């Protein structure tokens, strides 16, 4: 039958490349999906762009199913939790580098 | 982005 | 837009990928090319197809300028070596899922 | 494949 979805795996392969690139890693999610754990009024149009380089965020843990980690708004420490069903794309802040994801049936 | 530049 | 290609990064996600949804992972490496070293003697039509799974496979080391491993051929193990700029695609045998690398800057 | 299926 269908396999499972290839968003995480490209995901983390980009998150990687660009790393070796030096560019720094930004996500965009969709908050208004069903499981999204971040601070909303953070947020904007229904999305908002995160932070994931290696300095900027704690424990960071790119798993198939999501995307968890510590980072701070504000200043404020706080969790974080996405799932891969929201990430919408990931790039590099410097220069735009990156992809946004195709849709999968896995993820409705 | 949302969140700080440092997690430090 | 000069910075390092995505191909060895996209191949290790697809690796993945596959090895993860319970598939075998084949390659298609370009013979032609130099700095491949393979038991030409397969190559069908300037093309070499490669199974770089698991079982098949003694120390794969999947690198960002070429794959290398040990894989016997014939019944006698020997040394490989592919410029990832000789590679042409990864897919499943099984059901052919996969992809196409496409052509980079970097490798020429 | 070109190879063998295990390099056992």
């Amino acid at each position: 039958s269908q396999l499972t979805p290839r968003r995480p795996y490209l995901l983390r392969a980009f998150y990687e490349w660009l790393l070796d690139n030096q560019l720094t890693p930004h996500l965009v999610v969709d908050v208004t999906l069903p499981g999204v754990q971040v601070p909303m009024e953070y947020a904007r149009d229904g999305q908002i762009v995160l932070n994931i380089a290696p300095r900027a965020v704690g424990n960071l843990e790119l798993a198939n199913d999501e995307v968890r980690f510590n980072a701070r708004f504000g200043g404020i420490p706080r969790q974080v939790s996405v799932p891969l069903a929201a990430v919408l794309a990931i790039y590099a802040r410097e220069n735009g580098a990156g992809t946004m994801f195709e849709p999968e049936a896995a993820y409705d | 982005a949302a969140n700080d530049e440092n997690y430090a």
